[PDB]
């Protein structure tokens, strides 16, 4: 497999983390904060070839999409972000809805 | 009442089931279009009038549709939920009004 | 012969210059300086196909 | 051993000449290696534009 292809396999094979390559073709990595906390650690074959370095914080305002690590880094990060609206559009959605029971229940 | 609900449910239970094979199924109609492309090609080398280097002319194409049946394996999904690379396994389909109802699909 | 080679001259040149110059929109393609660019096609990251132009 | 390349083919001599055809065949072959990869690249790309349209 080509890196782009390991890249595509990873993606495919959990959800937990999401693969890409940059224009240098190095491998990122993205687990978002949705899904993991704290440090993702990196071993075997295939990661001691391809040294994962550390993590840094990265959020949809430092998108910066002018490069193609970026851009692809950018479109995880922006799923990151829309789990965390709808999620918390589901908070507020099943609040309406026990809201809209309490109201029935007190007229009664 | 509670069975007229649970079959609006179950209705839209099946329907989501029928999506879900039929996703899969799409993107198996392009797995076979790939492969008998690739039969035409094998069948065309195997000519004894080419020699070693239309061969090899002819194995070009044969690689970049190997790779693209396995990018349709890893990059086919249903939101997300990846179907032809194997992890989608055995997901049971609730189509009933009551629980115990579930059809088996299996994706492979 | 001579006025042979300067047939072979003004078309070797004319390869230099279609390496150069064909471009798709500025970006030069066939120069060697492409190297290699990943097209990303699908819905998700990760899912990309490198080109390579020589 | 001498590196030449299609810049370096000097037909002036029948020396010359005939180590341009050999080199010019060299080169031929690349070129059409090259466009097979660029066919197989699109027919490849147009298998995919149907899976995803579909």
């Amino acid at each position: 497999d080509d890196i782009e292809e390991v890249a595509t396999y990873i993606n495919g094979q959990t959800d937990m983390v999401k693969a890409s390559v940059n224009e240098k073709g190095q491998l990122q990595i993205f687990a978002g904060n949705n899904k993991v906390t704290g440090d993702v650690a990196f071993s075997g074959g295939l990661a001691g070839a391809l040294n994962m370095q550390a993590g840094t914080a990265e959020t949809v305002d430092t998108i910066d999409v002018t490069s193609v690590g970026g851009a692809q880094q950018s479109v995880a990060v922006i799923d990151s972000a829309l789990k965390y609206v709808d999620s918390h559009r589901a908070e507020l959605g099943a609040f309406q809805n026990r809201f809209n029971h309490a109201i029935s229940n007190l007229d009664n | 009442n509670v069975q007229s609900r649970g079959l609006d449910v179950a209705v839209r239970n099946a329907n989501d089931g029928i999506s879900i094979a039929q996703t899969a199924e799409g993107a198996m109609n392009e797995t076979t279009n790939i492969l008998q492309r690739m039969r035409d090609l094998s069948l065309q080398s195997a000519n004894g009038s080419n020699s070693k280097s239309e061969r090899v002319a002819i194995q070009e194409e044969i690689t970049a549709l190997n790779d693209e049946l396995n990018r349709i394996a890893e990059t086919t999904s249903f939101g997300g939920n990846k179907l032809l690379n194997g992890t989608f396994s055995t997901k049971s389909f609730q189509i009933g009004a009551d629980n115990g109802e579930a059809v088996m699909l299996t994706l492979k």
